[PDB]
RNA sequence: ACUAAUCGAACCAUCUAGUAGCUGGUUCCUGCCGAAGUUUCCCUCAGGAUAGCAGAAGCUCGUAUCAGUUUUAUGAGGUAAAGCGAAUGAUUAGAGGUUCCGGGGUCACCUUGACCUAUUCUCAAACUUUAAAUAUGUAAGAAGUCCUUGUUACUUAAUUGAACGUGGACAUUUGAAUGAAGAGCUUUUAGUGGGCCAUUUUUGGUAAGCAGAACUGGCGAUGCGGGAUGAACC
RNA sequence: UGUCAGGUGGGGAGUUUGGCUGGGGCGGCACAUCUGUUAAACGAUAACGCAGAUGUCCUAAGGGGGGCUCAUGGAGAACAGAAAUCUCCAGUAGAACAAAAGGGUAAAAGCCCCCUUGAUUUUGAUUUUCAGUGUGAAUACAAACCAUGAAAGUGUGGCCUAUCGAUCCUUUAGUCCCUCGGAAUUUGAGGCUAGAGGUGCCAGAAAAGUUACCACAGGGAUAACUGGCUUGUGGCAGUCAAGCGUUCAUAGCGACAUUGCUUUUUGAUUCUUCGAUGUCGGCUCUUCCUAUCAUACCGAAGCAGAAUUCGGUAAGCGUU
RNA sequence: GGUUGCGGCCAUAUCUACCAGAAAGCACCGUUUCCCGUCCGAUCAACUGUAGUUAAGCUGGUAAGAGCCUGACCGAGUAGUGUAGUGGGUGACCAUACGCGAAACUCAGGUGCUGCAAUCU
């Protein structure tokens, strides 16, 4: 059947539907890739952290977020190469929107009943989004910048409303302002784990924060 | 315009004189209405109020 | 043909009009219920009472 | 359909609380019920025998019978436009005492003692409550305390 | 559904007062016995013309009966009944259970 | 088809003023009070009975056994929110670790097929630690408080206790606030039992002047000023 | 031939031919019940709302008591393999509890073992549905008698929330009881008290269709027309730009989305009309809109000319 | 102050590692005539407190311990929500006024407390 305009599903109109086993028969979601371009490069390889928020509280059909992945990669790669950005997109197609079947075929009105028992099949996936909640967050060097908020700006183009480009203060996907992340990675509390990074916590076994963080130690001690 | 929290124009709800028509009873209750106002016995009040109760709710004795 | 299933409108209205009122509880409540055994009591604790103060009256 | 079962609608009511389901503590068949007490009534769901309907969970009310294993409570019932009286059978596992009605009680005991003393000397006792009144005048000094001046916070992202 | 052909209950036969052993047997009907205050009426009533005068019944809903007991004391010979649920298949006392027994077929 | 302008059962008279849960009509004035479209049951959904809302007749008393109210105190809830480095269910990315219960490449041979652990992203009406707001139960005494000791076939080991008591002492306040327009009770009967809309919370639907719900208030039954005009809006 | 009986007997007679319902019919049961949600944190709350279920099953899968802990994971043990049985450790329950779901349960409400019938009698009170009616179900008791346990205690069926039925009639049991009225006896019948035979349309008629020959009462409480709300569907328009276009996104298109307009379709609805608004198409005739096919004047092109394509003002004028 | 028997609140008591335990007590521990029970005196039962013994169990302590329990002007007066507006916004929703007001997070603490009885260097 052909896709409904997005126009009908736009608004937070109905109570969460999500996959469950009391919603059995729904497609897949279109998006499947969620982190793209250098997404296994280090925390301290891409500093700054820019996100596409959106200022409105509505529904991102799960498709037209691969619709703009594809097209926010797509001018990123093709600028400043493969490697040198790391988008995630934060949210994720759990909402199962419903679609009632019709029929409108000539003198379809004896075979099907209208209203009665109008509960409407899986139609798709979409993402629910409220007022600040980030849709997507590239990382990469901050000599990127201009090149990832004009490819962020193509890919709002792709959802409805209105979405922020904001220059986040945090040091990358990481919780911690620039300045005083800076103090933490020089103080040494800081292991990467593949893609993110560890914190020492002034709390814990002092013989395991010792297993995993020896340079903080000795940091202060020298 | 005012709110009304209870019945506008709502009667008392007693009976006030005896809707019977006996003029002999009447003149018991002008004899004893006289003396319910006119005295701070709250006997004759009573009986004022008694004389004017119905058939029924005057039982034998 | 199709009427409406029900609605709870003027409902609370109605039944504020007359006020909403307590069942005015007296004293001495009915034993009725009450623990058949103690009510087998209290009948003779009160037949006992009763005859007490009758000669403590004399 | 459409089901009103004799416990409909108690998927949360009768949960045990976190951490607490298993036994009862044993202090519960140990409290005592006279007739006339007040008691409200929270049924734990453990215990299954002497349930009361979900209406009545934290519905309080009076004690007027005492029975073997449970107690008699009258609770006062919306129904149209009059209150109804229901006397409950109820397993004293699903009852607790009131602590409302012993601070009333408590505070009898206090009035009554300072009505006491006010009989030797100091008539005029004040038995009644008084709610919060108007706070009356006060000096604020400001001696270490200058008032520290405060500016509207310009509006950042903090994302 | 299985019950046993014996069973010690009650026994309100003005001499027992107490439970005792009892002969229990599966509750029969008997016959219609006509003479009945009902069959009279109704001969009366269907005899003539106007063919059928009261309601006969035609629609069949429930596929069990609630099996009644027929509860026999062997002293006084005193009989009285029990209900039991309704049941779409009844057995008195046979093939008593046993828990770790062999897969029989 | 036709059977006297009458025919899928003629015409005339009567039973007959047939029956109607259905339609129309139902005649003077003024005054006071004044709604309902909801519960439940019905071969019930165009109708009834029953409760409710209203009137009238009052009756018993005289400021209370009160209240669409607040405070204080003490309960109850599992919604909104929040939570997944918390349970179940999902979920994106990686990082670190295996019995001869699979190396698929030289026998124990690096050997890409695991799960487990520390993280990371996003969730949930039929998930939840926790958890509001509003709404909600009770109490705020004289039918109470305290002391003395009588009844019981009930209870205790007991002349212990439970209930009811008997006699004694309890105003500036008889034990929070505000108000009370009188308070409480009965009888009886009319009409109604087609509702509709607005804010907010909502369910189905793409949506609807759509269908169904919760609270409140309105229109119906209501004029008057405003929105040029309008049943609901101010 | 008369009477009675059995059959046959739409030839004929009478009558019925459920309800709900986004018109009705079909379907379905939303008609009696239950769980979670909807249900908006007391309660109550609907839809032909969603996920489902019930009309049974059990002498044990009831009751009491005793012993132990389950799912799983890991380590091991000839056959033995992932999975035959044994042993140990971790094991907040991730198992089981007859059956749908939910709640509840660790020396247990789970597994095994022992005994038992309380799944008994008399009734009454109370809770839910609620009119504070009945039925159903349930709670607490009392008088009894039993069961179990050493006892406390528990037990008036299933751990709890569903598993079910009025008057009449029949039949069975109990009281050995009352009556058969002119006395008596015995059968017989009728009573009183406890159930059962069932009414699922589940507060309970005994009930098959058609009407395009129809009629009546009505209904816009309810369709078929239009109109109105909305625009899913159809059409039309737009934004972005992966690409096609030899090279080049945008000459012309344009996937992936995404924002709108229209009532030129079909929808959904039941607001107006059922004491009638004459129901398609064609003939004819007028006007209007522009979302322009031609013509006027233009701009753009992968427009040399010509043919074309796109777009602008433009509905004046034509459109067989 | 320790121990035991019975406990109340039911993790501040739980859990995982290490250390310590005078006296008493607890337990481990020794043996199967009788009772009793099991495939198995391992469980249970009996009997000796005798052969020993802190290794356990248990109790206490230790851990920048997880957890759990408190607080905090830490988050946060945030989210949310009651009321009102001829408030803004096409709408989505948002701000405001009068109120109430979380949770996660972070920080700071703490790791049982008692009750009856007997007993103990
Ligand atoms: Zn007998």
């Amino acid at each position: 059947m052909a896709r409904r305009p997005a126009r009908c599903y736009r608004y937070q109109k109905n109570k969460p539907y999500p996959k469950s086993r009391y919603n059995r028969a729904v497609p897949d979601s279109k998006i499947r890739i969620y982190d793209l371009g250098k997404k296994k490069a280090t925390v301290d390889e891409f500093p700054l952290c820019v996100h596409l928020v959106s200022n409105e509280l509505e529904q991102l059909s799960s498709e037209a977020l691969e619709a703009a992945r594809i097209c926010a990669n797509k001018y990123i790669t093709k600028t400043v190469g493969r490697d040198a950005f790391h988008l995630r997109v934060r949210v994720h197609p759990f909402h199962v929107l419903r679609i009632n079947k019709m029929l409108s075929c000539a003198g379809a009105d004896r075979l099907q009943q209208g209203m009665r028992g109008a509960w409407g099949k899986p139609h798709g996936l979409a993402a629910r989004v409220d007022i600040g909640q980030i849709i997507f967050s590239v990382r990469c060097k901050d000599v990127n910048k201009p090149v990832v908020i004009e490819g962020l700006r193509r890919a709002r183009y792709k959802f409805p409303g209105q979405q922020k480009i904001i220059l986040s203060k945090k040091w990358g996907f990481t919780n911690l302002d620039r300045p005083e992340y800076i103090k933490k990675r020089d103080a040494g509390e800081i292991k990467d784990d593949g893609a993110f990074v560890k914190f020492l916590s002034k709390k814990g076994s002092l013989e395991k924060n010792y297993n995993e963080f020896p340079e903080y130690f000795q940091n202060l001690s020298a | 315009g005012i709110d009304h929290t209870s019945k506008q124009h709502k009667r008392s709800g007693h009976r006030t004189a005896p809707k019977s028509d006996n003029v002999y009873l009447k003149l018991l209750v002008k004899l004893y209405t006289f003396l319910a106002r006119r005295t701070d016995a709250p006997f004759n009040k009573v009986v004022l109020k008694a004389l004017f109760l119905s058939k029924i709710n005057r039982p034998p004795v | 043909a199709k009427s409406k299933n029900h609605t709870a409108h003027n409902q609370t209205r109605k039944a504020h009009r007359n006020g909403i009122k307590k069942p005015k509880t007296y004293k001495y409540p009915s034993l009725k219920g009450v623990d058949p055994k103690f009510r087998r009591n209290h009948k003779h604790a009160l037949h006992g009472t009763a005859k007490a103060l009758a000669a403590a009256k004399k | 359909g459409k089901s009103h079962g004799y416990r409909s609608r108690t998927r949360y009511m009768f949960q045990r609380d976190f951490r607490k389901h298993g036994a009862v503590h044993l202090s519960t068949y140990l409290k005592v019920y006279k007739v006339g007490d007040i008691v409200d009534i929270k049924a734990n769901g453990s215990i299954q025998k002497g349930m009361p309907h979900k209406f009545y969970q934290g519905k309080t009310g009076v004690v007027y019978n005492v029975t073997k294993s449970s107690v008699g409570v009258i609770i006062n019932k919306m129904v149209g436009n009059r209150y109804l009286e229901k006397r409950l059978n109820l397993r004293v596992e699903h009852i607790k005492h009131s602590k409302c009605r012993q601070e009333f009680l408590e505070r009898v005991k206090a009035n009554a003692a300072k009505r006491a003393e006010a009989k030797a000397q100091g008539v005029a006792v004040q038995l009644k409550r008084q709610p919060a009144q108007p706070r009356e005048s006060r000096i604020v000094s400001t001696e270490g305390n200058v008032p520290q001046t405060l500016a509207p916070v310009p509006y950042e992202t903090f994302i | 559904v299985n019950v046993p052909k014996t069973r010690k209950t009650y026994c309100k036969g003005k001499t027992c007062r107490k439970h005792t052993q009892h002969k229990v047997t599966q509750y029969k009907a008997g016959k219609a016995s006509l003479f009945a205050q009902g069959k009279r009426r109704y001969d009366r009533k269907q005899s003539g013309f106007g063919g059928q005068t009261k309601p006969v019944f035609h629609k069949k809903a429930k596929t069990t009966k609630k099996v009644v007991l027929r509860l026999e004391c062997v002293k006084c010979k005193t009989r009285a009944q029990l209900t039991l649920k309704r049941c779409k298949h009844f057995e008195l006392g046979g093939e008593k259970k046993q828990k770790g027994q062999a897969l029989q077929f």
